[PDB]
């Protein structure tokens, strides 16, 4: 916490943002898509990936005479993906560099408080110190002149930073809601093969 | 003497004023014809009357889309110093031609307007087509049509009530340009450091040759200030491309023609849209289909009997309770149980689920 | 196709006024010299104003102080005629001269003007050595030595109670530690070669405004307007061309400005009358032509001019005629309008073409089905690399010399976010050949006779 | 170990433009590349 | 008397600080109640306690 | 909605003032008190560096009047300390202190 | 991976000097030395070689 700096905490708290995706992961198991077009219903899940399967193609008796299969591979495949996330810590590079990103450009900020910019000194105390009002304000001026457009590039970035990622923001929204709240036929849009569910 | 600085300036945002028409003209230019809707309008039931252009008003604008010319809103003269508003290349009386073009085509040529000849077909006979491809035969809508058509019209009419309640994507737009523009004018009046923000007040003191750092302050200042601006419009310009490449993705497939994506045209299954002309953006009123009052049954994989199994065609297998029915996928319209609706495969011994079951074979009578 | 050259522009040819009669009010002169003036201890505060001005010193005479606190085009200052003049008076030892001035701040900055900035009217410390001088020492003349020091610029310090610099009070004595608080001036003309009296008397106008008070003689020739003028009317001289002034006013507000600063303050003194002053009509400018292949003839194409000229909503054509007809784009000029070379012969400028009109006819039974096809080849060009240059910083930005490695390093490294990005879009050309046509993971060839039941691939 | 890179330069002009620097000032693998003359790498 | 440079920063800075809770709530917020799984979690071989 | 209008920081309580001592114990005080002063005729000087010179007097003690040359913070010294002592030895008539 | 630290420089080698074969003489003399002046109102800019 620096001088001039801020943050603020997210709209909703991790605590929270944990219940929308409780929720979802509540409906989507119980009632499929149904409560995302209307009320939530009781479609019991075994069944419901029949309906999922027939959605691409295949018929929905390679479900059942095949359950244990299916069942055990989708066991299987959830539990090898933690494995995934956990061997290496490149796995969660996006998130990691939105956060440096701005750590880092946040510094910068900061540290261009000590450039002198041509001043004699960069502090406005010492400068009122040795400077007569004139001296002291003719150099003053470019003392500011410095920091504001410094401080300047920093919005300026964040403007360009935040643009593209409102663009993430919007795709996580509408892949959200295609992909976790129905089947998608798009063939590049839920992971190589089929979309089955997310 | 301080160089070609902004030569290159009025390039950026000439470029960014000449890009908007194409902008507009990608969106809805996308008929080479201007169909009219015939003078007699029996669709079947459904009443398009609020969305197509009604010509007692000489504007020549629908309903829906005069309530968002009201919606939407110094501000309109900045006294011209050096800045300036270039109007659009086509008026909202050409952009209104435009969509009017598309209702009529879609209202009457369905789709097959956007693939070549523009054949059309009844309007009741379209919806069948559209209906049969949300997986919903054709006959459901026949047997309904009398019940789609009045919630149809219903529901179309309920638009403005909301509208007239809203446009927030259309207004944070010219808000936030005019925001921008107007602090650029209000940015003048700042001395940057110099004696006065007035040039012509400070052109008759000091020596032209010693005047030259006093201007020059004001000189570096203003120019900044310009070069920001220019900065800022030519990101949002970016943004605004973006959204309006996503329209004419949308007025491309969801109106010209049945999408197939689950939430990508409205809220469930895809029927149709209907483009409508707001300022400087446009307003799609998707016609989806939702599914309500479902009930529950028991379900099986394939019914099995005398040692061969049998697999729905197109539908999933039901219980009534103590028979057995195959129904399509969406409605629920239950039918007897026949082998012409249902194929063979397998040996039966392998599935799970199967549930025994009698099937009719149609030649029993023929040899009674 | 279409151009863009410089724009078109106009040039005022007036600048009359009507107004002068500044008053005859002639004090300036009285501060710059009088009566012997008074310590630089104690200032006389004097202010100008709605005066003739009369910019007839400093360039007489001679010694006195510079400026530094002007605009442009000095000459006698006139023009622009400020606001205020805060006359101040004093007798400094003279030798200074430095210390009331823009810098250089020494021991007189104590308490005594310490300028703070701008301070309009610069100084006019010239030489007396008749006056202010006697040879009984003459000490008149009486200013303290420190007294806390920073004691503000615009603050007079007329006290007692001396500093007295110790680790006591003061105790209201004159001894040890105890100093008086006034230094004695006791020059006399005969010593001090360089310390020798002089008058010195500041001024500050605070400048504000142009159009203000405190004037100098102009010339009433007349009232000029509705020609897009510059005249020369106070301090101010417009910009653009005057209009009506339907806004309504008020006797106490007679300057007018909205966000821009417009000249709106016209409430012309002479006879009150508002003016709303705005630039005329910019102008556009682009080239209609051909091209230099087909014929040396072009059509000049404007932004905003209200006009074998064409009236577009882009500006005006000249040297394309309209066509009541349509033909299809060819160069697009903008607005729905497009020009060509179509037949003597000529520039033509029409209105776009969308396409061919046609229709279907129908009722409740119709279709269209093909009898017979075509098979179609198009080709669809697409960019894939694009040639990439490898340019450095350092020899570019400067070459071989003694000082581009020091003063190259003032800025930073900010040729480490310049050179370490393009050798990213170079890795990444070569990238976009690769994916694109090194799809297959085998490379095949075909059969060596060539019989593909009736195709021919040759080409 | 590193393969230092230049981006406009050949197989003799590196060189000519403490002790460690002239171990790639010469150079015993030089490879000539579109992106510029990258020392240190031997092609394959 | 540098001018409205100041508000600008503010303001504009503000705008990104708005926009993120509006890029949240458009993503998690797409449910209009709160479900519960059930007590029981046969479902019929899948393990979701994952 | 919220609006950032604008902030509330705290400002510092106080400022505490005081000298980290270092290069320090002037011997500048076996100057003025001593004994076998010498002569006018004779010169004498004492170097005194890397001390705290600790100037003082003047508005210390009594007599020692002043010599009317001072920059910033007139008798204040401190700030202005100069890097060079001449501690000269000499007895004037007594009667020619202006000379 | 790959970064960029600096960009190597190359310096001159020589340096030279080349001035034609005239020469004259004036060191505040034949331009500059009293040369007794008329009036205010005659003066003439004269020429000099
Ligand atoms: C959780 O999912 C896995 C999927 O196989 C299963 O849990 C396994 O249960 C067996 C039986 O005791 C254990 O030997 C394994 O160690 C468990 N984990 C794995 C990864 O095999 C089971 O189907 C599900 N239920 C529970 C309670 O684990
Ligand atoms: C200095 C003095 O004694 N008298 C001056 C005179 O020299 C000067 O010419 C005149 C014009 O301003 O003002 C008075
Ligand atoms: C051009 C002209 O006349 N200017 C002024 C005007 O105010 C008036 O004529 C007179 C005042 O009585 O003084 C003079
Ligand atoms: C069939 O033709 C009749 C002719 O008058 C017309 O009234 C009717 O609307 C047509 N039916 C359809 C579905 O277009
Ligand atoms: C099953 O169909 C028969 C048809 O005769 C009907 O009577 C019966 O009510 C249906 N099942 C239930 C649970 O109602
Ligand atoms: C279905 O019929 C087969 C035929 O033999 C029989 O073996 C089986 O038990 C029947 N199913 C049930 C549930 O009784
Ligand atoms: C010039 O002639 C025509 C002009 O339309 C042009 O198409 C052609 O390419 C040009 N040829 C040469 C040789 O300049
Ligand atoms: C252009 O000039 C004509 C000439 O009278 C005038 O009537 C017209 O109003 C002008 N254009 C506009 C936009 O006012
Ligand atoms: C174009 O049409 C208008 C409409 O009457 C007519 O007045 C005009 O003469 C036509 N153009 C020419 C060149 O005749
Ligand atoms: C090919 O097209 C022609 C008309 O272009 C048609 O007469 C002919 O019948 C078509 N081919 C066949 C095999 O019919
Ligand atoms: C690069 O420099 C070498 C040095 O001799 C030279 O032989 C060669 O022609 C130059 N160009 C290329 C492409 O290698
Ligand atoms: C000499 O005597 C004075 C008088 O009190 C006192 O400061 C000290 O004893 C001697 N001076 C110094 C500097 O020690
Ligand atoms: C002209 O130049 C030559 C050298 O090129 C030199 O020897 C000669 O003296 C010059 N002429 C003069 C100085 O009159």
């Amino acid at each position: 916490k620096f001088n001039g700096l801020t943050v603020l905490p997210p709209l909703l708290t991790d605590e929270m943002i944990a219940q929308y995706t409780s929720a979802l992961l509540a409906g989507t198991i119980t009632s499929g898509w149904t409560f995302g077009a209307g009320p939530a219903l009781q479609i019991p899940f075994p069944m419901q990936m029949a309906y999922r399967f027939n959605g691409i193609g295949v018929t929905q008796n390679v479900l059942y005479e095949n359950q244990k299969l299916i069942a055990n591979q989708f066991n299987s495949a959830i539990g090898k993906i933690q494995d995934s996330l956990s061997s290496t810590p490149s796995a969660l590079g996006k998130l990691q560099d939105v956060v440096n990103q701005n750590a880092q450009a946040l510094n910068t900020l900061v540290k261009q408080l000590s450039s002198n910019f041509g001043a004699i000194s960069s502090v406005l105390n010492d400068i009122l110190s040795r400077l007569d009002p004139p001296e002291a304000e003719v150099q003053i001026d470019r003392l500011i002149t410095g920091r504001l457009q410094s401080l300047q590039t920093y919005v300026t970035q964040q403007l360009i930073r935040a643009a593209e990622i409102r663009a993430s923001a919007n795709l996580a929204a509408t892949k959200m809601s295609e992909c976790v709240l129905g089947q998608s036929k798009r063939v590049d849009f839920c992971g190589k093969g089929y979309h089955l569910m997310s | 003497q301080y160089g070609s600085f902004c030569t290159q300036l009025n390039r950026a945002l000439t470029g960014i004023a000449v890009e908007q028409d194409k902008n507009t003209q990608e969106v809805f230019a996308q008929v080479k014809q201007i169909y009219k809707t015939p003078p007699i309008k029996d669709f079947g039931g459904f009443n398009f009357s609020q969305i197509l252009p009604d010509p007692s008003k000489p504007s020549k604008r629908s309903p829906i889309e005069d309530l968002l010319f009201n919606k939407v809103t110094l501000i309109c003269a900045q006294k011209f110093n050096g800045l300036t508003v270039l109007p659009p290349l086509l008026t909202d009386e050409m952009i209104a031609q435009y969509t009017s073009a598309l209702l009529a085509g879609t209202i009457t040529s369905g789709w097959t307007f956007g693939a070549g000849p523009a054949l059309q077909i009844p309007f009741p006979m379209q919806m069948a087509y559209r209906f049969n491809g949300i997986g919903v035969t054709q006959n459901v809508l026949y047997e309904n049509q009398k019940l789609i058509a009045n919630q149809f019209n219903s529901a179309i009419g309920k638009i403005q009530d909301s509208l007239s309640s809203a446009l927030g994507k259309l207004q944070d737009v010219v808000n936030q340009n005019a925001q921008a523009l107007n602090t650029l004018v209000k940015q003048l009046s700042s001395n940057f450091g110099a004696i006065s923000s007035v040039l012509n007040d400070i052109l008759s003191r000091l020596d032209p040759p010693e005047a030259e750092v006093q201007i020059d302050r004001l000189i570096t200042g203003r120019l900044q200030s310009l070069q920001t601006y220019v900065t800022q419009q030519l990101i949002r310009a970016a943004e605004i491309r973006a959204s309006a490449n996503l329209a004419a993705t949308k007025m491309s497939e969801c109106v010209l023609g049945q999408s197939k994506r689950v939430d990508f045209c409205g809220k469930g299954y895809h029927l149709m849209s209907f483009p409508q002309s707001a300022p400087h953006g446009v307003v799609f009123l998707h016609v989806t289909y939702v599914p309500a009052q479902e009930k529950n049954f028991t379900t099986a994989p394939a019914i099995c009997h005398d040692g061969k199994a049998h697999f729905p065609r197109e539908g999933v297998f039901v219980s009534n309770g103590t028979h057995w029915f195959v129904t399509q996928r969406n409605f629920y319209e239950p039918q007897i149980i026949t082998t012409d609706n249902t194929f063979v495969s397998g040996n039966c011994d392998v599935v799970i689920g199967i549930v025994n079951n009698t099937v009719y074979d149609p030649l029993q009578p023929e040899l009674d | 196709g279409i151009y863009q050259t410089s724009n078109f522009r106009v040039q005022p040819t007036e600048s009359i006024v009507r107004f002068p009669n500044i008053t005859n009010l002639c004090p300036f002169g009285e501060v710059f010299n009088a009566t012997r003036f008074a310590s630089v201890y104690a200032w006389n505060r004097k202010r100008i104003s709605n005066c003739v001005a009369d910019y007839s010193v400093l360039y007489n005479s001679a010694s006195f102080s510079t400026f530094k606190c002007y605009g442009v085009s000095p000459t006698k200052l006139n023009d622009l005629c400020f606001t205020n003049v805060y006359a101040d008076s004093f007798v400094i030892r003279g030798d200074e001269v430095r210390q009331i001035a823009p810098g250089q701040t020494g021991k007189i900055a104590d308490y005594n003007y310490k300028l703070p900035d701008d301070f309009t009217g610069c100084v006019i410390a010239w030489n007396s050595n008749n006056l202010d001088s006697k040879v009984g020492g003459n000490y008149n003349y009486l200013y303290r030595l420190f007294r806390k020091s920073n004691l503000k610029p615009f603050e007079r310090d007329i006290s007692t109670e001396i500093y007295q610099a110790g680790s006591t009070p003061c105790n209201g004595v004159e001894g040890f530690n105890c100093y008086f608080p006034l230094q004695s001036y006791g020059f006399q003309p005969t010593n001090g070669v360089g310390y020798q009296p002089y008058r010195v008397v500041v001024l500050s106008f605070e400048l504000l405004h142009a159009p203000a008070t405190v004037c100098g003689p102009k010339k009433s020739t007349n009232l000029v307007k509705n020609k897009c003028v510059n005249f020369n009317f106070n301090g101010l001289t417009g910009t653009g061309v005057l209009t009506e002034s339907n806004k309504k006013f008020l006797p106490f507000q007679q300057f007018g400005r909205d966000i821009a600063d417009t000249t709106d303050a016209v409430r012309d003194p002479q006879t009150l009358e508002i003016l709303d002053i705005t630039p005329c009509s910019f102008g556009g400018v682009s080239v209609i032509t051909p091209g230099t292949n087909t014929s040396n003839q072009v059509a000049v194409l404007y932004q905003d001019v209200n006009c074998n000229v064409f009236q577009t909503r882009a500006g005006c054509l000249i040297g394309a005629e309209h066509v009541n007809n349509s033909y299809e784009c060819d160069i697009p000029i903008g607005a729905g309008i497009c020009a060509s070379y179509q037949t003597s012969q000529s520039i033509i400028a029409y209105t776009m073409s969308l396409g061919a009109e046609n229709s279907v006819a129908y009722s409740n039974n119709s279709i269209a089905i093909p009898t017979n096809f075509t098979i179609s080849v198009t080709t669809e060009i697409l960019p894939v690399s694009m040639t990439k240059t490898s340019v450095d910083c350092t020899m570019y930005i400067c070459g071989d010399s003694t000082e581009c490695s020091n003063l190259l390093l003032q800025y930073g490294s900010f040729c480490t976010q310049l050179n370490r990005a393009l050798t990213g879009i170079a890795v990444e050309q070569d990238k976009n050949t690769q994916e694109v046509f090194a799809q297959v993971k085998q490379i095949y060839k075909t059969p060596p006779i060539k019989d593909f039941g009736g195709f021919n691939f040759s080409q | 170990q590193v393969a230092v890179l230049y981006q406009d330069v050949n197989c003799t002009e590196v060189p000519v433009a403490t002790p460690t620097w002239r171990v790639y000032s010469t150079g015993s693998n030089v490879f000539q590349t579109r992106a510029g003359c990258l020392i240190g790498a031997e092609h394959v």
